[PDB]
């Protein structure tokens, strides 16, 4: 309470400058979102189509969207039915009104995961460490067995249960799903939800450095060549007498 | 008396193709221009890209 | 206003110049280059550096005093 | 004769950047004027494209911005070039005001005052800019700041509600800011033309502070190319930020949609105001702080009357060189402080840097000048 | 019966000099607060230092094996 | 061969601002492509985190 | 806010003539166990924690 | 210029933006109108030069 | 506000709720027409009087 501890620096595979995202690791992370968080966490800004060029294929993406019932537009009777889910659909899930998060839990809003990595301080590092560094209370403070304990959290005391070892799983070519290995993934996915452009820019960035590494000296020499005339000018003063 | 006016030696700054008083600068003018123009040509190509 | 031809009055000064296509763009770039920069640095360190380290010291201290003020031992 | 010289349009261009007599002298510190110009059109160009998509209503404010970066093609580089361009704009702005003070360029009364107006203007422009995406910091930074005017006696209340369009930072308050943030950069640009008009009366000052009429060179090809090269550098800086560290200068808190009841603990303005923020809270008074914060920027207009040396530039004056960099360092302290919570060491050291800033400008620099004259038998 | 690289790595990391001293100071305070009643010097700080030293080293070694 | 290179380059392509321009535009074409190859090829070599994923999940 | 017996006694013990805006605690509440205020700071409108 | 396949959402914000920036450019272009006009002065009802009676 | 959802709405909001938003709104609309009347008159004068020689 009013004292804190800051996250370590985990060697993510996209922490490097010209470093792409692990897409295999974004899938696992997606799956981690679909079962676990998706019943408490909103992710309003990502859609099924967004996943297409990224992890899955066209068809794969469709079927995943088709595993929920939406609420397509009104028809003739001024109605509202329910629909298989297309691609144009986002991931708007849990509770309708905000307070429905509250009523379900106790106050406590499980903030949307569309922008989390970019919105805390310490990116995936803070989320990963909050997810992984779950621990037991030292002394002198009791919670309310509602407000679980967390060291990697402001006030070290607050709201969310550790659903990170409770294990679900579905890695086609398979991977063990420990608490840690399932955390890197939800985080490696959470980066991409907050910044889908991540990889593209770093490719341009590479071009930007390569280009500037050619243009810069080139323009210098152009400017050097024209100033030539002033750099080597010699003066002489020849007054009378 | 304006005849005492000689141009200061520039050897310190001249390109190597133009170091000899014995020889024409005509021979290397192309190459010298070639060089500097290639520099700008490439630049424009860069800026273009 | 402005314009060449009407700036000011000057007499008796000759200026020898050379075509850029006749000289090199980087004569002794490192040869005379580096010595100069050292010289310029030397010429200005005593005037530029001192306020900056003064900030630096006040920065690291001020930071330590902050962190160490938020803990308690006896009392 | 020559068309470039006599065509009613080209004349301008020609006498503004082609034949204009310029000192052979001016160094890199002189590049900031053109970079400020480039920053301006860049903010205008990307800013425009951002407006072809951004919608200005609380409901979609944040949303549209997200829509831009995800759906809108390349809306992300555009968005980031915009955000970072604003910072680049402030870096150059501060560098420009730096060069002026060090070199005595302020002896050009009108040119410089137009610059102060350029400062407040680009400043006022950017304050509104950042309220737009309707992030936590936007709303809150917008709340903290606007309210400041509520200290003005007998009228602060009425005034703050008047620019609010209500009793709080509401819907009225967002569309308003969009509109002004759109029209201000156009007025900035016209005022910048008058900056140049007035500057052209005298020509540029130079590193030595000595008149250079005796050694003037044409702006083209020398300063067209020295200006080209330095723009490329500004592109490097700018692109390094957007393509590698896009959020480095930005708060993560503005990535969370606004909430009028929330109130973050963290609460600071954008980096380019920290020094002024520091100065403001260093005073335990509503009116004091605000008055002092105003005096903090409006003092750029006092500078010319505080000139005391018999030399224009500081190049040949070491007591002043020392005092100058102390001033820079003291602003760096102010930046640092403003970014820290109002507690422990920080309070009093923040109050020290404040008095100092004012002592350094209002008394130490003028005095050093008189002494340096005395030392020269002048 | 699962492989928990975190726990595997935590053990060897949780050992080391830095961590012992913090865990030492922790238990010191632990018992200090345990053996007192009507006290409010609540032992939160000492836990954090232990975590820092531990978790810093946790990051350097972890992922290296993680699949 | 070396002096005559920059020379011939000036002779046949550089004087006339025409050819000088004809070449930079033509030179920008080939360059834009050859740069995008090498550049992307570089981006790939330091990665391999996507694309060869395709050979696995589909192929139908 | 529901104030405990302890907080009520503390505001009653405050040296009133030293205050920036002189007011006794009992003229700012109706029931001593309850304090109701607008979450708006008198300086520049932020919300007090 | 539609921002789609029809006069959509893209098409409205676009027009707002341009309808905001165009009158500023209009004004600058109108200044050049006047600059050029001032070279000769105004014409007049008779079409005869009036330098003789300005 | 420039989004289809509130486009029409905001405009109505202007004339009913916004103080004097109605004169403003109408001066705007009519100003556009006045602008065209003068524009056409201006181009008229130019053609009749040969002002186009500039
Ligand atoms: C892998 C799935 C999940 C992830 C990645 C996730 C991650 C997060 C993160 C990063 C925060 C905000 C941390 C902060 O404020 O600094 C959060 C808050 C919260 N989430 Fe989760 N969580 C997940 C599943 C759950 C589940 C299953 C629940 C239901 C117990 C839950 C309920 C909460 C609540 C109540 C909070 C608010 C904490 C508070 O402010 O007191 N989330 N979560
Ligand atoms: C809208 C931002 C500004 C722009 C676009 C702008 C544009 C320029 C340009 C193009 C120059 C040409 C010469 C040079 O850069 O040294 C210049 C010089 C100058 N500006 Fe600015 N300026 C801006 C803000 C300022 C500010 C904030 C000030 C000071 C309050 C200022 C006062 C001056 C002065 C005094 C000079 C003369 C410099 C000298 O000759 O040494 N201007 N400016
Ligand atoms: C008239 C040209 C300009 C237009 C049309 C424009 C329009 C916009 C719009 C619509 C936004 C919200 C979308 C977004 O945040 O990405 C924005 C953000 C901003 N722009 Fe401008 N603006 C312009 C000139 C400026 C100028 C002169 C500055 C000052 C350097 C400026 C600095 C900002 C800032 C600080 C923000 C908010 C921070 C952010 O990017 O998230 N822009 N602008
Ligand atoms: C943006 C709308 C325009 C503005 C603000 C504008 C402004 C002016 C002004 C202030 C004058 C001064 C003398 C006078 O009115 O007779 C003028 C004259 C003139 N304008 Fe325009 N004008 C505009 C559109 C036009 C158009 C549409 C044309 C024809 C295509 C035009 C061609 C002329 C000419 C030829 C004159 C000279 C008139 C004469 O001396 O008889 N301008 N304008």
């Amino acid at each position: 309470s009013d004292l804190e501890l800051h996250p370590p620096s985990y060697p993510w595979s996209h922490r490097g400058l010209l470093s792409s995202l692990d897409h295999t690791s974004i899938r696992r992370g997606f799956q981690v979102y679909k079962q676990v968080c998706s019943s408490c966490h909103s992710m309003d800004y990502v859609a099924y189509r967004h996943l297409v060029g990224v992890c899955y294929t066209e068809d794969e993406a469709k079927a995943l969207a088709e595993e929920v019932e939406v609420q397509d537009g009104p028809n003739e009777d001024g109605e509202m039915f329910m629909r298989p889910g297309k691609l144009s659909d986002y991931f708007p899930k849990p509770y309708p009104n905000p307070e429905a998060a509250r009523a379900a839990n106790n106050g406590a809003l499980p903030p949307d995961l569309s922008y989390i990595v970019r919105a805390r301080h310490g990116g995936e590092d803070y989320v990963f460490s909050l997810l992984t560094g779950y621990c037991e209370p030292p002394t002198g403070v009791s919670l309310r067995e509602g407000l679980y304990f967390n060291p990697y959290f402001p006030g070290q005391a607050i709201g969310m249960a550790p659903p990170i070892y409770n294990e679900v799983l579905e890695f086609d070519d398979g991977t063990p799903a420990t608490m840690s290995q399932v955390a890197k993934d939800v985080c490696t996915f959470l980066r991409w939800a907050a910044e889908p452009e991540h990889d593209h820019r770093k490719r341009m960035g590479l071009k930007m450095l390569l280009m500037m590494g050619l243009l810069l000296p080139l323009v210098y020499a152009m400017k050097r060549h024209k100033w030539s005339v002033l750099k080597s000018r010699k003066l002489a003063y020849r007054p009378p007498k | 008396s304006h005849t005492d006016i000689k141009v200061p030696d520039f050897s310190d700054y001249r390109r190597p193709e133009v170091l000899d008083s014995t020889k024409s600068s005509k021979e290397s003018s192309e190459a010298r221009k070639g060089f500097s123009y290639l520099v700008t040509a490439t630049t424009t190509v860069g800026v273009a890209y | 206003g402005r314009q060449f031809g009407h700036l000011t009055r000057v007499r008796h000064v000759i200026t020898y110049s050379l075509s850029p296509f006749e000289q090199r763009a980087f004569p002794h770039y490192f040869s005379k280059g580096i010595p100069n920069v050292l010289r310029r640095t030397r010429a200005c360190i005593l005037r530029v550096a001192p306020p900056f380290v003064a900030f630096y010291l006040v920065y690291t201290w001020g930071t330590q005093e902050f962190e160490k003020s938020k803990r308690k031992n006896p009392a | 004769t020559n068309i470039r010289k006599s065509h009613p349009l080209m004349k301008i261009v020609n006498n503004a950047f082609i034949d204009l007599p310029a000192p052979s002298n001016i160094s890199s510190w002189w590049n900031f004027g053109s970079l400020l110009g480039i920053c301006l059109i860049l903010q205008i160009l990307t800013g425009l494209f951002l407006a072809m998509h951004y919608t200005s209503d609380t409901t979609t404010a944040f949303s549209s911005v997200t829509h831009i970066c995800r759906d809108v093609n390349y809306g992300w580089i555009i968005r980031y070039m915009h955000a970072n361009g604003a910072s680049m704009f402030f870096i150059c702005l501060y560098m420009h005001v730096g060069r002026g003070l060090y070199y005595g360029s302020y002896t050009f009364l009108e040119t410089w005052n137009i610059g102060v107006i350029l400062l407040l203007t680009v400043m006022a422009t950017a304050f509104m800019g950042y309220v737009l995406p309707w992030g936590q910091m936007s709303f809150w930074g917008a709340t903290v700041i606007t309210n400041l005017l509520s200290a003005i006696p007998y009228i602060g209340t009425n005034l703050v509600e008047w620019i609010w369009g209500g009793f709080s930072v509401d819907k009225a308050t967002l569309t308003r800011f969009f509109a002004f943030h759109f029209i201000l950069p156009f007025i900035i640009m016209a005022i910048a033309m008058v900056h140049l008009l007035f500057l052209h009366e005298t020509g540029s000052n130079n590193p030595t502070g000595i008149s250079s009429d005796v050694d003037k060179i044409p702006f083209h090809p020398y300063y067209t190319i020295k200006d080209i090269l330095g723009a490329l550098l500004l592109i490097l800086a700018l692109m390094l930020l957007v393509l590698f560290a896009p959020d480095l200068l930005g708060d993560p808190d503005n990535y969370t949609p606004a909430n009028p009841l929330n109130t973050p603990p963290h609460i600071k303005p954008e980096w380019y105001f920290l020094f002024a923020y520091a100065i403001l809270r260093s005073i335990p008074n509503k009116l004091g702080g605000v008055l002092a914060l105003a005096f903090s920027i409006l003092i750029l207009a006092l500078i010319p009357l505080l000139h005391t040396s018999k030399q224009r530039s500081m190049m040949f004056r070491p007591l002043s060189q020392c005092l100058f960099w102390a001033l820079v360092a003291d602003l760096l302290t102010l930046t640092w402080i403003g970014g820290q919570p109002v507690e422990h060491p920080y309070i009093t050291i923040g109050q020290l840097a404040s008095v100092l800033y004012f002592l350094l400008i209002l008394v130490l620099m003028p005095t050093a000048g008189t002494i340096e004259n005395k030392l020269l038998k002048w | 019966e699962l492989v928990d690289p975190l726990t595997t790595v935590r053990e060897q990391c949780e050992q080391l000099e830095k961590c012992v001293k913090a865990r030492e100071r922790l238990e010191l305070c632990d018992e200090r607060v345990s053996s007192r009643s009507q006290t409010e010097e609540d032992c939160t700080e000492e836990l954090l230092d232990f975590l820092h030293a531990r978790d810093h080293c946790v990051a350097h070694k972890l992922f290296n094996s993680l699949k | 061969v070396a002096p005559t290179l920059t020379a011939r380059l000036y002779s046949l392509l550089f004087r006339r601002t025409s050819t000088f321009a004809l070449t930079i535009v033509v030179g920008a074409l080939f360059f834009e492509r050859a740069f995008d190859q090498g550049a992307d090829a570089i981006y790939e070599h330091i990665n391999e985190g996507k694309l060869w994923k395709h050979i696995k999940h589909k192929y139908e | 806010r529901h104030r405990t017996k302890k907080e009520i006694d503390q505001e009653a013990a405050v040296e009133v003539s030293q205050l920036r805006d002189p007011q006794h605690d009992l003229e700012r509440v109706k029931k001593p166990e309850w304090v109701i205020l607008i979450g708006v700071c008198t300086h520049l409108g932020c919300v007090p924690i």
